[PDB]
């Protein structure tokens, strides 16, 4: 069966950054760049 | 936090304006200019203070939407029965208690 | 930004409005061009972004970048178990799957 | 009709006064609420045009920062309070009015006691402007515009006449806009965004017709993209 | 007409292909710029229509996780290829249009070896789907629809022949919106938003169309504020 990332799954970077999808948002109005490209995941500071 | 902290930039020339009228003048203009920031130390009232005051409670923060004063920026402002310097933020921090319990006094 | 120049344009209000908060900040020289300072701002790995909700700027230059990131594997715990009603111990009478 | 397009807006609206006004409208697709109330409250505050003091001419005094003998209040408490009225002129024809006022002696000066002008009036009557003592002169010439946003005084700096000072611009009907967009459920899919933008208002427009104002200048703007060239 | 009128949007359009479409608009007020290319990106990105591979069906293959010989790649990277894949129907007629492609032997299996179909364009013809040694047997039956957004294989779960296996959809025609507001100089007032938003796509759609069925959308939604409750 084919795994489609989801809101219960876990991703870490190689440094410790643990943690768990809590939204999955629309494209639409995450945060984006000056030029169109937008972000893909954002991270909260408060964990470094 | 980030919401109710005020700012301090650039100390150069006199921060004097607690006594003299040419201090309100010349520290207004020459803060127009490069020299003096709007959040100078400068005792009673750095020019950032000469050069913004707000009537209403609301006045303050449309000013910030229209980009005139960030929220960390020190203003006058006019609550209740005082003539309050507080930053924007300070005085946004006031109205969400003041309206999730509306006892607001 | 080099292509930007060339594609056409310049810099926004917002761009410019980031600046403003950003040299009261500290992360911009005070007085050099925008373009001049969004290269140190940018240096410093952060660079302007928009809301996306609101089209408005995020008040503050905040980094970004190519971030190498794996998925974990899913243990048979985190298959989430709920139960109702079921089997029990046939000694201790204490419900068992 | 009855699918997809009876299953539509349902514009519900709940006002009170011409201050306060709530509007709904729900079932909306995947995050629209937000694609429509962000525009609204731009507009709403921005764009209903409006009116404000914009500058003040005191007849004896020079600077801002001077105080009347007689007279209570400090030129900047009734510069400040000047922006707090309101008024209201009813056609195109009308861009700049000089408002007159002129009070002597042992009276409380209120707005009711500016000189009524022809296409001009004064929602804002008993706003407080001075406290008169005795031999207490003041006589004064406050200009009013129509205008869009906030301008600082520093901004416009207005000059009719030399010793007067210039006032910052507040002008809009609207006090405040504020939009939430909540979850709803209907039958099938869950995801769905309710629109419910509050609208407050001095006055002298209501919530509604603001609003009604706003969308327009929205559409007025969706069609500004007719000619390509 | 000649002022404030004639002083108009100037609708400037530049495109290329079916692909790109760059789109300037100004003069705009104060922060305008910004209160249109914003609704008109989240409408961009989630609102409008498109193609793309609903369903798959290779003829000795009856999962998706299987792998055919004399076919370097596996059926779970061709269905993923072919995601990639991007048609273009000209009319309403053609909801759902199955396109077929059967190649052998020694040769290299790109787009434009799919049969020819009256209504039906394919942009992406020199697109990899397979690389064939010898003994090379790949006959297969691609589904193609009209729909919007995006929709996981396993909520459609297409059923054209028992032993195909669908695909997830990904049909907005629109790759990526951007929009810059640069102030430009009018005469007297230096503060003017100018905006430009440049539009990617797929091509199944043109930048150009994407934008009008965009501002439509929002027009619609203008009109749902109609009657109050």
């Amino acid at each position: 069966q084919k795994r489609k990332l989801q809101v219960g799954d876990k991703l870490a970077n190689r440094h410790g950054n643990k943690g768990v999808v809590a939204k999955i948002l629309p494209v639409e109005d995450m945060p984006h760049l000056p030029d169109g490209t937008p972000v893909d995941v954002i991270l909260n500071p408060l964990g470094v | 936090y980030y919401i109710t902290q005020v700012r301090k930039e650039k100390k150069g020339a006199g921060l004097e304006f607690a006594t003299p009228e040419e201090a309100l003048a010349a520290h207004e203009r020459g803060e127009v200019a490069l020299n003096a920031p709007i959040k100078v130390a400068g005792r009673e009232t750095s020019v950032g203070r000469l050069k913004y005051v707000f009537a209403n409670p609301d006045e303050a923060l449309l000013a910030v939407a229209h980009g005139i004063v960030d929220l960390q920026d020190v203003v006058t402002v006019r609550y209740m029965g005082k003539r309050l310097e507080t930053s924007p933020g300070r005085i946004l921090f006031a109205r969400i208690v003041a309206e999730a319990v509306e006892d607001e006094k | 930004f080099g292509k930007r120049k060339g594609e056409g344009f310049g810099v926004d209000k917002r761009e410019v409005e980031v600046l403003r908060r950003a040299e009261k900040l500290g992360l911009v020289t005070p007085g050099k061009t925008p373009e001049e300072q969004l290269k140190e701002l940018f240096l410093q790995g952060k660079v302007v972004l928009y809301d996306g909700r609101t089209g408005e700027p995020i008040e503050g230059p905040i980094v970004v970048g190519q971030m190498f990131i794996m998925k974990l594997y899913h243990m048979v715990e985190d298959k989430m178990h709920a139960r109702s009603t079921g089997p029990y111990s046939l000694i201790t009478q204490q419900p068992l799957g | 009709m009855l699918d997809s397009k009876l299953k539509a807006p349902v514009f519900t609206v709940r006002t009170q006064g011409r201050e306060y006004g709530e509007f709904v409208l729900e079932p909306l697709e995947r995050g629209f609420g937000v694609t429509l109330g962000n525009p609204l409250r731009r507009i709403l505050l921005s764009s209903i045009p409006g009116t404000a003091v914009t500058s003040v001419y005191i007849e004896d005094v020079l600077h801002e920062f001077s105080t009347i003998p007689g007279v209570k209040e400090d030129v900047v408490e009734i510069i400040l309070n000047l922006k707090e009225l309101v008024v209201r002129f009813l056609n195109p024809s009308l861009q700049t009015v000089t408002l007159l006022l002129k009070a002597e002696g042992p009276k409380e000066v209120k707005a009711r006691d500016f000189l009524p002008v022809a296409d001009v009036e004064i929602m804002n009557p008993d706003l407080h402007i001075a406290t008169l003592e005795e031999g207490g002169r003041l006589n004064m010439e406050v200009r009013v515009d129509r205008g869009v946003g906030y301008v600082p005084a520093e901004k416009h700096g207005i000059k009719d006449r030399i010793n007067a000072i210039p006032v910052d611009a507040v002008f809009s009907p609207v006090r405040r806009v504020a939009f939430q967009v909540e979850d709803t459920r209907l039958g099938q899919r869950t995801d769905l965004d309710k629109l419910t933008l509050r609208i407050w208002t001095d006055g002298s427009v209501t919530p509604l017709e603001a609003l009604n104002q706003a969308v327009e200048i929205l559409r007025e703007h969706l069609t500004y993209f007719s000619n390509p060239q």
